[PDB]
């Protein structure tokens, strides 16, 4: 039925589910369905289809590049199938292997993580992200190491981690967002969380992940961006101001002080950008690849029609 | 042959003459005898024949042809290989040629800024194409150029980017320093690209280019099909026999940001996939 | 007064412009009525008078004998005041400032490496006088010279310096990339140096400077006592009223190595005490 309007509805008022297998269980959900029972016309009505509810569901709020990256995927599936070509059963049944497949991003991604962590060893981290989390978690049956977490982005949602961790682990202290560079001199090995990373190499994440990463290529310690699968964006880094998300600045200034509020111009980013020439790794689903590689594991995945 | 190729290029305000001898090798690879292996080898000798003259380019496109007539032994056959099905396969392969230039500006389009001051130390062909569509879609922008001193041959892009109707200012080529304050995104084409993601072009590219990663301002460059060579410098005075008497320069694949091709957008250090893709 | 001061540099083949202008208002300044404090003011607006014409050194001078002059207030008296004792005292002055290059070439020769190429973007006076005199009793070495764009002048360098019989090559200024892998020991003489201990030259002088501090040689710079002013930029395009017309470029004291003047070898960060203990 028309529950995907609901839920291009749901899409549009916000209201996030943490983008821990909610956009792409739901995309694969409502992918699934329309997939399961529609119009039927054996020359890609079908992939017309999709490309319909696709550029009515990339219609949302232009941020959550999960919903049409796992659409983009669904659509090179449905490319080599044909490729390879009943048709329903086999594109719904390796839909379903992608599925699976994607049912397991967070352990496999935190299994290789004795081998980088090692005794003694100051790590950094800014923001909170499930994966890093995860990550950062089955490195607790190795020695205690420290943890620098940076109390950063009003609303500064940096802290729950910080709890979730040190009642479970290793000695994390709280820095402000303004002290990372009186620390970053005592440091190694910084590792981020990614909002969403690009055909380029770029990641775009959280609004204090620049002017950290600067710190890094200027003392030379290199920064791992802990990032699965289905988050490789195309699209190389053309619109502009889009790339964001601008909230309220009531989270920045309150609404009290008045008359101040009349001639004075409040700014409130939610992301920002990182450029590839300064990423030293991506610890990845799959492999460990480098930044300069990134390019072909795209086109491993999609097709020529990303747009 | 010499003056078939040079009849070609005669009559072309376009086309550039690295592709004229594609065209020329492939009208004089058409009437000739011999349609055995070693016959190739003639044409080989028609390779060096058609590289006498300069400019890198040509020797591209020589080895380019070469491997793609040379690619014919495969799927083999006797007096009527398909090569014969690559002079058809290969008019499609000089028109798919022919086509380049206009994916490559409708992929560039997007990169400019709106309010751009545009570099650019030259006088190209492509860089023309793809810049007289942007401003026939799309915003404003200025264009700084400074003039290379044994051609001058940026006042022909002052002329004729006059003639696109956008505000030009063009200083010489010793103040590019003073220059680099007030620009960003310096565009430039270029004549071959080496097996790292290097480029040479002009006399002077090095001399903006180790300017551009200390300002921290992009450095984009953008070229056709035919620029992949197999050869591979390592520094300056290595380059071979291509030149007050130097023509050419280089730079350092440290420096190149995103280039542009007609296999589509592409990265520094993806270049030597797509050639060892080919070449073995 | 112009034509008393072009007449003085007209016939000289050495000296200051900077000097002639010194030894113009020394002259000027002595046949004129007025012993009184504010009659200097009439030669202030002589000052203006004489900075009629560029020349950024002239207005360094015009502070520089406006300083010298207007130290004679302290030491008061009445219509014989000690200005007088600086008309041999500046005369004195002015044949100190006349025996300054000697010294500064006395002190430079020795850095020159035995079998060094040495490579300046100029046509300078004492650049000569000092190589001059590191021919005439020292080793042997090449030099690399390119010409200023608008004026051609390095190859007035090229001419004089083969009359010192020394082995000179001269490129283009467009590929001095080109050059500095081949090259070490950059020698530079500059116009005016700024407060923190920059250098304003010629119009090509950071497109090489840039590229200096990039494959690691040395940069130096060598000038008189005449080229401090109070100026104190900051970026390009805040370069004062002084310039396809751009004349001088702006080099930041953060390239600048070990500079040599009159007062003796110099480090680019000990410029401020000189003038600080001056100025104040
Ligand atoms: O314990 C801390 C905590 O310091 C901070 C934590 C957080 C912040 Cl914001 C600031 C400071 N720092 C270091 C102290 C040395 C130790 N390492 C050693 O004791 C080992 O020393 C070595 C390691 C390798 C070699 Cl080759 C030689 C000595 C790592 C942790």
């Amino acid at each position: 039925s028309e529950r995907i309007e609901s839920f291009v509805e749901t899409l549009k008022r916000g209201g996030g589910p943490r983008s821990s297998e909610e956009m792409a269980r739901e995309t694969l959900g409502l992918l699934r369905q329309i997939i399961t029972d529609h119009r039927w016309s054996n020359a890609g009505e079908l992939m017309e289809l999709i490309r319909r509810e696709g550029r009515r569901m990339t219609a949302a709020q232009p941020s959550e590049t999960t919903v049409g990256n796992m659409v983009r995927r669904v659509l090179k599936i449905i490319r080599e199938e044909y490729g390879r070509l009943q048709l329903q059963s086999n594109i719904i049944e390796a839909i379903n292997e992608l599925l699976v497949e994607l049912e397991g991003t967070m352990e496999n991604i935190a299994a290789q993580a004795l081998e980088h962590i090692h005794s003694n060893e100051v790590i950094m981290t800014i923001g909170f992200s499930r994966t890093v989390e995860a990550f950062l978690k089955e490195a607790a049956r190795k020695r205690k190491f420290h943890v620098i977490v940076a109390e950063c982005a009003p609303f500064c949602q940096g802290h729950e981690m910080a709890v979730n961790l040190s009642k479970a682990g290793i000695e994390t202290t709280v820095m402000t967002d303004a002290a990372i560079f009186a620390v970053m001199s005592r440091v190694n090995k910084v590792i981020i969380g990614t909002k969403t990373i690009l055909a380029n190499g770029a990641l775009r994440a959280v609004t204090g992940t620049h002017t950290l990463a600067l710190a890094a290529k200027h003392h030379s310690t290199p920064l791992i961006v802990c990032a699965p699968m289905f988050k490789l964006s195309p699209q190389f880094p053309n619109e502009e101001d889009s790339f964001h998300k601008f909230v309220a600045p009531e989270e920045v200034l309150p609404f009290t002080e008045g008359d101040i509020l009349e001639k004075v111009s409040v700014h409130c980013p939610v992301f920002d950008y990182v450029p590839p020439e300064l990423i030293t790794l991506f610890i990845s689903n799959i492999g460990g690849n480098a930044p300069s590689y990134i390019y072909r594991l795209m086109s491993e995945l999609y097709h020529p029609d990303d747009h | 042959l010499i003056e078939y190729f040079k009849s070609q290029m005669k009559e072309d305000p376009d086309m550039a003459s690295a592709v004229a001898a594609i065209r020329t090798l492939l009208e004089f690879l058409k009437r000739d005898k011999g349609e055995t292996i070693q016959g190739l080898r003639a044409n080989l000798t028609s390779a060096i024949e058609t590289l006498c003259g300069s400019s890198v380019a040509v020797s591209s496109g020589g080895e380019l042809f070469l491997r793609f007539i040379s690619l014919a032994s495969l799927e083999y056959s006797d007096y009527s290989k398909c090569k014969k099905i690559m002079i058809e396969r290969g008019e499609l392969f000089l028109r798919r040629i022919s086509l380049s230039r206009n994916k490559i500006a409708d992929l560039c389009h997007t990169f400019i800024k709106d309010g751009a001051t545009i570099l650019t130390h030259a006088y190209s062909r492509v860089v023309l194409r793809v810049l007289e569509a942007a401003v026939a879609a799309k915003k404003r922008f200025s264009v700084y150029v400074t003039e290379s001193q044994p051609d001058l041959s940026g006042k022909k892009m002052a002329k004729a980017l006059c003639h696109l109707n956008v505000p030009v200012t063009v200083v010489l080529d010793a103040a590019v320093g003073y220059i680099m304050e007030k620009a960003d995104l310096v565009i430039v084409g270029a004549e071959g690209v080496v097996e790292n993601g290097g480029i040479i072009n002009k006399i002077g590219t090095n001399q903006m280019a180790v300017c551009a990663k200390a300002q921290n301002k992009p450095f984009y460059v953008v070229a056709e099909s035919f620029k992949f060579v197999r050869l591979f410098p390592l520094n300056q005075q290595d380059v071979p026999d291509k030149f007050e008497h130097p023509w050419v320069d280089y730079t350092a694949p440290s420096l190149i940001t995103l280039l542009f091709t007609d296999l589509g957008v592409l990265t520094p250090s993806a270049v030597s996939d797509e050639l060892i893709k080919l070449y073995l």
